[PDB]
């Protein structure tokens, strides 16, 4: 995943620190994720709901 | 009333202190601001300067 078009470390994004672009290649045609897949990754707190 | 609810004056420095603290980082020369090297050449302004 090191140096690879993706941020695969998420905060940081240290795999495409110093990359040249003519080393990458095109990872996939787009990187728009669906409309709000976010909040699928949100925590619930189940007595306040 | 007066502003100047707050007053200071000089002194000699009777004694050192040790706020010099050690930054590992680049010290970003005008701010002080101590920034990873990797953040060097990065395209981003992420000293103040």
């Amino acid at each position: 995943l090191v140096c690879n078009g993706d941020s695969d470390c998420d905060e940081d994004s240290a795999d495409e620190d110093r990359c040249e672009d003519s080393e990458r290649r095109p990872s996939c045609d787009i990187d728009k994720p669906p409309p709000n897949i976010e909040l699928t990754g949100n925590g619930y707190n189940e007595l306040t709901g | 009333c007066n502003f100047s609810d707050k007053e200071v004056e000089d002194c000699v420095t009777n004694r050192p202190c040790r706020s010099q603290v050690r930054c590992e980082g680049f010290v970003c020369a005008q701010t002080g601001r101590c920034v990873n090297r990797r953040l060097l050449c990065n395209g981003d302004n992420d000293c103040g300067d």
